[PDB]
């Protein structure tokens, strides 16, 4: 089985530096030259950095250089990216991916194996949890059709919010947004469930708010006024 | 005048029976090393000693008789002898040629063609088509006696009819078919040939060019760049180097372009590195590289341009053969057919009847432009 | 430096249908591009190597060819498993691997523009010294939107965030959202504060808007 395994992701502050990880499983690291490629949430891909240890021979793109170090020690099969002095703009999704060497095939197929990549996320934000609002439909907005109600959850961090309605007894007509950065470091969501006018009045709707990393959990009921 | 035909005949018959042995068999041992062409020459080789066993009779008809001393059946039969050979030569040399033009302009395409089994199939229909189309008298012979006489043997002066129809369907299909398709197939050779020629200086200009400027770059950058574009050009020849019948030069060539796309790479390595000794590195290394691949090259290039030469007095070959009897058949069938050198035609038309019988040497020719 | 563009960075089409995928190389590029497959939350499965061939597991839908510069990918009928972004990507040398910018297929639908909807700021919120309004487009069918704030008729620029969602899954629309950030003290001045939205599946654009 061929295989590509990055580890080490996870939240550093601005300057400061994270060592990824990419295991290799099948084949050997010195059988390929290795890559890393970083994909900015919401961006296309952006090549980073290369590796070949079996020619001694690294790259980067000059986005990172003097600033990313790359390096494998095929003793373990496993390669590593140093990333030192990270700044905001270097969040993004690693991959490790394979390609090898010149002549033939293994050249021209290009990223054959890709990693499952790992998240890098680099903020001076500390962890927080919600706040969250009833973004309550007003009764007289597209009277007699179907009313929008949902939830803002503002200002949290990290990233990972779960947000369900009536406790997952509410699936139908839910729109769940992705969370927006905010430029306080921290980010928002918004999430809304489409409703019958008339249901209004009875079936309470709450807004289930659930953040693991700061062990916080909000329940709140959005209602007109 | 009347003895023309039959010198003409002697010199086929001495010089095609050596030369058409020959032929065969140096045709046979190409078709040993799996070249389809030795399998249409040898078709070729072969029809051309079945008109000329039949010769020997003529010649002495025309010296030593005042008729047909062999019957009507001798008649009918080196009749068809003398068609089926005409009509098969037309037929494989036309089959050469446009093995030879996809041979150049699809390279990698109709690949399954290019076997001696595929060229059996192919000369196994021909000569079952050819062979049909000229065996009518054989079912009837009325036909053979509205076409030919049976005192001499010869065409008939008037033409009954169905005779001149005949006539115009062979000369049409017959000879001016596959003349067409020849004349089509050597200027598909000639453009494709042209082409990748042309294309091939393209790449060995931009190759050039970028050495010549690492030679003379100072900063990294414009070295990284002309490696970047060297070796766009080095795989785009290498494409240009793949065909699908993994011929033993072209596998050289592939590994050439291997050792030379891993020179630039070593040297864009370097140069990223930004040790300037990249300079000296790839003006060595591409260079003595460069050093032996052209005279193979030139060898390559040699070849394309005997291609050209073949497909080229292949057509010559057609044109001096037969030209002068489809052009004698077809005006004396004009007449038949509609409303003077007529009987100044009728020693004009013999007389290039006998010439077509000179396919017999041509095709023992062919040899020396296939290899 | 050997920049790749893709023309349709957006493509529309049906199950069934047939889709060209358009990228051109800045300089000559040997047939050194490859197409990557990219689904959500997935690293890119690679489809096309060498501007031809596919990888072996990847259906025989999928085809692709150089002219030149230009390179394409051909999907020659869309399966409900082939609605992905795909990537152009050059590599004539391990430094200078560079990707297009990436075109993405989306399942075609016939055209609705969205309701509209404002939700204003609630004291749990603007007690904390903030506010924000926040205005919601649903069930848009086409994806390209235009969504105006305006404060007294005063057009806002730089002080507002948006957020579309993937086309639904059994409707194939999208939401979109936008939030118009203000500090207590900007939400304390003016009275109206109205959402322009404009799309192309309307005559004109509609507002909807919170007055105080
Ligand atoms: C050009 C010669 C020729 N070769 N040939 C072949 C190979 C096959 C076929 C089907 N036809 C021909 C012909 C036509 C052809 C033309 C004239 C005669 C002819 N006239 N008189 C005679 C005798 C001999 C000479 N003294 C008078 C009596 O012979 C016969 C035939």
């Amino acid at each position: 089985e061929v295989q590509l395994v990055e580890s080490g992701g996870g939240l550093v502050q601005p300057g400061g530096s994270l060592r990824l990880s990419c295991a290799a499983s099948g084949f050997n690291v010195v059988d390929f030259s290795l890559h890393w490629v970083r994909q900015a949430p919401g961006k296309g891909l952006e090549w980073v950095a290369y590796i070949s240890s079996s020619s001694g021979s690294t790259s980067y793109a000059d986005s990172v250089k003097g600033r990313f170090t790359i390096s494998a020690d095929t003793s373990k099969n496993t390669a590593y990216l140093q990333m030192n002095s990270l700044r905001a703009e270097d969040t993004a999704v690693y991959y490790c991916a394979r390609w090898g060497y010149w002549p033939g095939e293994p050249w021209w197929k290009a990223f054959d194996y890709w990693g499952q990549g790992t998240l890098v996320t680099v903020s001076s934000a500390s962890t927080k949890g919600p706040s969250v609002f009833p973004l309550a439909p007003s009764s007289k907005s597209t009277s007699g059709g179907t009313a929008a109600l949902g939830c803002l959850v503002k200002d949290y961090f990290p990233e990972p919010v779960t947000v369900s309605w009536n406790s997952g007894a509410l699936t139908s007509g839910v729109h769940t947004f992705p969370a927006v950065l905010q430029s306080s470091g921290l980010y928002s969501l918004s999430s809304v469930v489409t409703v019958p006018s008339s249901s209004l009045g009875t079936q309470t709707y709450i807004c289930n708010v659930n953040h693991k990393p700061s062990n916080t959990k909000v329940d709140k009921k959005v209602e007109p006024k | 005048d009347h003895l023309f035909p039959p010198s003409l005949y002697i010199f086929v018959i001495g010089v095609g029976l050596p030369t058409n042995c020959l032929a065969l068999w140096a045709a046979y041992r190409q078709v040993q090393q799996r070249n389809e062409l030795g399998v249409y020459l040898m078709n070729l080789s072969i029809a051309d000693l079945l008109y000329i066993c039949t010769l020997p009779l003529w010649v002495d008809y025309f010296l030593h008789h005042d008729n047909w001393i062999h019957g009507p059946g001798s008649c009918k039969l080196f009749g068809f002898i003398f068609y089926t050979n005409i009509y098969i030569s037309i037929a494989f040399l036309c089959c050469i040629s446009v093995d030879r033009y996809l041979a150049v302009a699809h390279p990698l395409r109709f690949a399954r063609l290019r076997r001696v089994k595929t060229a059996v199939a192919v000369s196994s229909v021909v000569w079952a088509t050819e062979l049909g189309a000229n065996s009518a008298p054989l079912f009837h012979d009325e036909l053979f006696r509205d076409r030919y006489n049976h005192t001499f043997c010869f065409e008939k002066f008037p033409m009954e009819g169905w005779v001149a129809w005949m006539n115009l369907y062979r000369v049409f299909v017959g000879f001016l078919f596959p003349w067409a398709l020849m004349l089509l197939s050597y200027r598909g050779i000639l453009r494709a040939v042209d082409k990748r020629k042309a294309d091939l200086e393209d790449n060995w200009e931009t190759l050039n060019d970028n050495l010549k400027v690492i030679e003379k770059a100072d900063n990294a950058a414009q070295v990284k760049d002309a490696l970047t574009k060297m070796r766009a050009a080095a795989l785009d020849a290498q494409k240009a180097t793949d065909k699908s019948p993994d011929s033993p030069e072209m596998k050289d060539f592939r590994h050439g372009f291997d050792i030379l796309v891993g020179q630039i790479d070593d040297a864009l390595k370097l140069a990223n590195e930004g040790k300037v000794k990249e300079a000296q590195a790839a003006a060595e290394q591409l260079k003595t590289t460069r050093n032996a691949y052209i005279q193979k090259y030139l060898e390559y290039l040699d070849g394309l341009e005997r291609i050209k030469r073949l497909a080229l007095s292949l057509i010559a070959i057609v044109l001096v053969c037969f030209a002068p009897y489809h052009v004698l058949l077809l005006s004396r069938s004009a007449i038949y057919l509609g409303r003077g050198f007529e009987e100044r035609v009728f020693s004009a038309y013999h007389s290039s009847l006998a010439f077509t019988s000179l396919n017999c040497v041509a095709d023992p020719i062919l040899y020396c432009l296939v290899n | 430096d050997i920049q790749m563009t893709q023309s349709p960075s957006s493509l529309s089409a049906s199950v069934g249908d047939r889709v060209t995928i358009t990228c051109r190389a800045s300089q000559s590029v040997s047939s050194a591009v490859a197409w990557y497959q990219q689904k959500p939350g997935k690293a890119p499965k690679l489809l096309i190597y060498s501007a031809s061939s596919l990888y072996s597991g990847v259906p025989s839908r999928f085809s692709g060819s150089r002219s030149g510069t230009d390179f394409t990918l051909t999907i020659s009928s869309l399966q409900p498993e082939d609605f992905a972004t795909y990537y152009c990507q050059q590599y004539l040398y391990y430094s200078l691997v560079t990707f297009g910018q990436g075109t993405k297929v989306e399942i075609k639908r016939t055209v609705a523009a969205p309701s509209v909807f404002i939700f204003p700021p609630s004291d749990s919120q603007l007690k904390s010294g903030t506010a924000s309004v926040v205005c919601l487009l649903n069930n848009f069918y086409p994806r390209e939107a235009k969504v105006q704030w305006k404060v007294d008729n005063a057009l806002q620029s730089g002080n507002s965030q948006e957020s579309v969602t993937e086309q639904d899954s059994k409707d194939s629309t999208y939401s979109l959202s936008s939030t118009l950030t203000l500090s207590k003290a900007d939400y304390e001045k003016h009275k109206v504060y109205a959402c322009e939205v404009t799309h192309q599946g309307l005559s004109s654009p509609v507002t909807k808007s919170f007055n105080r």
